[PDB]
């Protein structure tokens, strides 16, 4: 039935947000106010493509 | 007796012709209907023997709290 295409491990590397859930929650409102545009772009890509491999960037 | 109680042979002759035509057409139609029934039940591509499938109008085409449905 064909093979499954998967990204390489090197393609999956990115600088990580390594703050705990309390830190994220304390800044959640301002974070959603400031970083809205890239997050909305990512969510639109995610819900339109229906494939996690097409919204890595 | 012939003049009072009976008709000429042509009436019975041509009535027989009409009856034979009707009966032969009915026999051909019966055979054709049997063949059509067989083909329609075998293939399912005609008006007959149409069995219900799920209505596609029942599907919800909305975002589903998860991008991948
Ligand atoms: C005269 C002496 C020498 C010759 C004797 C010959 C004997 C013949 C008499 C006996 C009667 C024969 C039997 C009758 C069968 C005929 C029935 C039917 O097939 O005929 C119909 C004809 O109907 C007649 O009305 C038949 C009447 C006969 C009924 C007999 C009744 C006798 C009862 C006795 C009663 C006496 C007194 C009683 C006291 C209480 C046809 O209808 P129709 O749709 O047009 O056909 C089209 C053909 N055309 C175009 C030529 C006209």
């Amino acid at each position: 039935p064909g093979i499954v295409e998967l990204p390489t491990l090197e393609d999956l590397k990115v600088q990580e947000v390594k703050v705990s859930s309390s830190v994220l929650k304390a800044a959640a409102h301002h974070y959603g106010a400031q970083c809205d545009k890239p997050n909305k772009e990512f969510m639109l890509c995610r819900w339109e493509e229906k494939d996690p491999r097409r919204c890595l960037e | 007796i012939a003049r009072t109680f009976y008709d000429g042979p042509e009436k019975n002759y041509e009535k027989t012709m009409a009856i034979l035509q009707i009966e032969a057409e009915k026999a051909e139609l019966r055979l054709k209907e049997l063949e059509v029934r067989r083909l329609m039940r075998a293939r399912g591509d005609g008006p007959w023997y149409q069995y219900p499938t799920i209505d596609k109008a029942l599907i919800d085409h909305s975002p589903k709290t998860t991008p991948d449905n």
